[PDB]
């Protein structure tokens, strides 16, 4: 009912009340789902951008497929072989079940009125994120299944100096 | 630490001394990784054969690709002429939300770790005094049988 993440921009932003009444329980991973959502979203934005300046030059599979030749968006998902998405995805599952390769120093000593702030800056920039990769590949899908239709060209139609 | 596991000939058989500091929750979880191991070698060795007999179910996996043109072996998944990788990655993500939201204990059954009850259950409450060690043991053995004809089979079909 009243929780952080609740700003003025507008207030409470529960038109079809999906809550309503629930339980402590089911809000708490409710929320656990969104802080995951938008940080994978935000990840996401940073790194559809990357590639079009840098790229690292490991041989995915030794001899061939060098990253510096795959395509960018989404279109390497059909380039990447089966087994490297398994391979990633089993790591970041150990990642995620495991402490592996996770540091508690990174939980940091802030005050309660500072935490605060702090995660509702978190949950709005994953917000907004989270609709700029639905654009990103909305766009990308767009223009790779017919070639000229939304006559904005290249990847990325803003920042247009990488170009 | 003298439990199902052991039966069969030889008794303890521990000749790298694994369990030679040893504790509970170690233990358990060891047991649970041999059993769901085993059990997925079983299973993979009953889709394997009656892949390699010959049958197919019917229909296309793709736009346009039957489930009897793909090749057989580990071509299926990787390498030229493997299946589309978005159908291969649609089923990864279906069999995990499967296991996540399938094989959880959710109710309290509790005694293995690797029991799913939540109530449902064809006969394991009349029998009681001693089915349940020799089950064991037998789902343990087969899985381990398992496990080895299974990398078997993948290590003859890769240099074959
Ligand atoms: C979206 C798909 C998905 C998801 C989310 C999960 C999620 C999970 N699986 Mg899982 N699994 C899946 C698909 C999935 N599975 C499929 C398709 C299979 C094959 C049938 C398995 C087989 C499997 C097994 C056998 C086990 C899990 C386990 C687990 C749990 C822990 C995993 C972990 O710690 O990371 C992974 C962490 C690792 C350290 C990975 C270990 C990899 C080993 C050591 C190497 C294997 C050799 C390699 C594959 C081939 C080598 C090639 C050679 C040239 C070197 C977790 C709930 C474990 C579990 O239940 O824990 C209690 C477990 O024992 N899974
Ligand atoms: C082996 C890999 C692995 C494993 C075991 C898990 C395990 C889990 N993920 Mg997860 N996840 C993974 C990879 C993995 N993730 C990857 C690669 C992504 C993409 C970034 C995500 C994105 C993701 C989101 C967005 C959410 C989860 C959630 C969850 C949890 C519940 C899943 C559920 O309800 O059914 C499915 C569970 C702890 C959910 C959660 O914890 O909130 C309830 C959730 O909302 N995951
Ligand atoms: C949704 C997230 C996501 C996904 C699915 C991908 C997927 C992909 N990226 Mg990519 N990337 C991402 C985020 C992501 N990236 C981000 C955030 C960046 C900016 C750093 C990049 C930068 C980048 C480059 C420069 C290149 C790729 C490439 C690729 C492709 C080859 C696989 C690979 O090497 O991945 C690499 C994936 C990463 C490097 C992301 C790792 C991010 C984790 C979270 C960092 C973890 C912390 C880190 C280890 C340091 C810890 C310190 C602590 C303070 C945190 C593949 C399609 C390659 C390619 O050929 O593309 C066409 C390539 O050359 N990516
Ligand atoms: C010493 C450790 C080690 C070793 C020996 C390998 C070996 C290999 N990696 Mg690799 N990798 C490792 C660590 C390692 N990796 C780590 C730590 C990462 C970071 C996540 C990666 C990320 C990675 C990527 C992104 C890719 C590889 C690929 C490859 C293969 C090169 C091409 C090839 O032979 O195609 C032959 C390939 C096969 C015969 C299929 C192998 C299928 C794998 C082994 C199954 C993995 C299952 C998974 C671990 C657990 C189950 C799923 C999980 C959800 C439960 C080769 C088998 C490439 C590849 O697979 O191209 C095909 C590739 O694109 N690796
Ligand atoms: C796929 C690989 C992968 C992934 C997904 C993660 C994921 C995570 N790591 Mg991690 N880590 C990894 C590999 C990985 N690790 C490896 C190989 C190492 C070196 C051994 C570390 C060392 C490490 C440390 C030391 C810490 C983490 C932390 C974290 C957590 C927060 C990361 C964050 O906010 O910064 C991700 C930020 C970005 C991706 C932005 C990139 C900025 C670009 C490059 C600027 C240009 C998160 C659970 C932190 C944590 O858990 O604290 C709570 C923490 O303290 N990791
Ligand atoms: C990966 C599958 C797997 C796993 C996790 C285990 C795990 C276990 N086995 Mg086992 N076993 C397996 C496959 C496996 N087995 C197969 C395929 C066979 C048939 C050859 C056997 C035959 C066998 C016998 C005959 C006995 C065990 C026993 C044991 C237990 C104590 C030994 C130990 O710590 O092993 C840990 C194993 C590993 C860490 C795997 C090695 C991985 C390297 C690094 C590669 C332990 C729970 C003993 C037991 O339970 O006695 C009560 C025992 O007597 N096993
Ligand atoms: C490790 C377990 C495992 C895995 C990874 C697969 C994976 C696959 N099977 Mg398969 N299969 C399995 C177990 C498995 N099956 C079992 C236990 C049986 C016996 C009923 C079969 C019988 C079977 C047939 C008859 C055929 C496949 C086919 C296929 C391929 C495409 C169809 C599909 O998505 O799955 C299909 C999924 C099932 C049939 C579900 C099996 C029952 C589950 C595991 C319980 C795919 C690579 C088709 C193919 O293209 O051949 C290569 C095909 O014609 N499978
Ligand atoms: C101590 C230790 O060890 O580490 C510590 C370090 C530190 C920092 C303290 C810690 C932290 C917190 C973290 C990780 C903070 C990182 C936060 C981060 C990186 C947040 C990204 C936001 C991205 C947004 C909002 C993008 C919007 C994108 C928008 C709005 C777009 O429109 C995209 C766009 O594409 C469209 C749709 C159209 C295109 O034409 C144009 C562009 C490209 C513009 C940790 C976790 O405690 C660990
Ligand atoms: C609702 O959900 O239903 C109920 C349905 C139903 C049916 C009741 C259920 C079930 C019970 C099931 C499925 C039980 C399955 C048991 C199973 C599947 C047991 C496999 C053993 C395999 C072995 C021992 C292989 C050995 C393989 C060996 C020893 C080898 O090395 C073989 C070989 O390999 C090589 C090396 C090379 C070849 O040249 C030569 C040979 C062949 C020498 C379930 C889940 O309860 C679900
Ligand atoms: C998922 C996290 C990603 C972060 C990875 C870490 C990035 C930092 C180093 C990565 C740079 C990889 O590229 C670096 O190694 C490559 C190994 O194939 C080498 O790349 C070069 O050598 C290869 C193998 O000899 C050959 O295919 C080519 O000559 C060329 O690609 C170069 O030495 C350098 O381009
Ligand atoms: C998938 C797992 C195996 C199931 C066995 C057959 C299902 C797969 O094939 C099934 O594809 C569609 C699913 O409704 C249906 O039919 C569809 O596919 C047919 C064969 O490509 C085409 O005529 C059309 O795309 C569509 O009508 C049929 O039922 C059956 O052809």
């Amino acid at each position: 009912e009243n929780e952080i993440g609740v700003l003025p921009p507008t207030g409470f932003f529960d038109p079809a009340g999906l809550s309503d009444g629930i339980s402590q329980e089911k809000f708490d991973s409710y929320r656990l789902a969104e802080l995951k959502h938008g940080r994978a979203a935000m990840l996401a934005v940073l790194g559809y951008v990357a590639p079009e300046t840098y790229r690292f030059g490991y041989d995915l599979i030794p001899g061939e497929l060098s990253t510096n030749d795959i395509p960018n968006g989404v279109a390497a998902i059909k380039a990447i072989p089966f087994g490297g998405w398994a391979q990633m995805i089993a790591f970041v599952g150990c990642v995620e079940t495991y402490g592996w390769f996770t540091s508690p120093t990174g939980v940091l000593d802030l005050p309660d009125d500072i935490l605060a702030k702090r995660q509702t800056a978190e949950l709005q920039h994953g917000r907004l994120a989270m609709l700029a990769f639905l654009e990103l590949i909305r766009h990308d899908s767009q223009n790779l299944a017919q070639p000229g239709f939304d006559g904005l060209d290249n990847l990325i139609t803003g920042l247009p100096f990488l170009y | 630490e003298s439990e199902i596991g052991a039966q069969a000939p030889l008794g303890f058989w521990d000749p790298l001394g694994f369990l030679d500091r040893a504790d509970q929750e170690t233990f358990d979880r060891l047991r649970y990784v041999e059993l769901k191991h085993g059990r997925i070698a079983q299973l993979a060795f009953v889709g394997n054969l009656i892949t390699r007999a010959g049958y197919h179910l019917p229909g296309d996996i793709s736009l346009g690709r039957a489930f009897a043109d793909v090749p057989n072996g580990i071509a299926a998944i990787n390498g030229p002429d493997a299946i589309s990788t978005a159908a291969l990655l649609q089923t990864l993500a279906f069999i995990g939300f499967l296991e996540t939201r399938v094989m959880i204990d959710a109710t309290g059954e509790s005694q293995f770790r690797g029991d799913f009850r939540n109530g449902f259950d064809f006969g394991w409450d009349k029998q009681s005094p001693e089915w349940q060690t020799n089950k064991r043991a037998i789902e343990l053995n087969q899985g381990r049988a398992a496990m080895m004809g299974i990398l078997g089979l993948m290590m003859h079909e890769q240099v074959g």
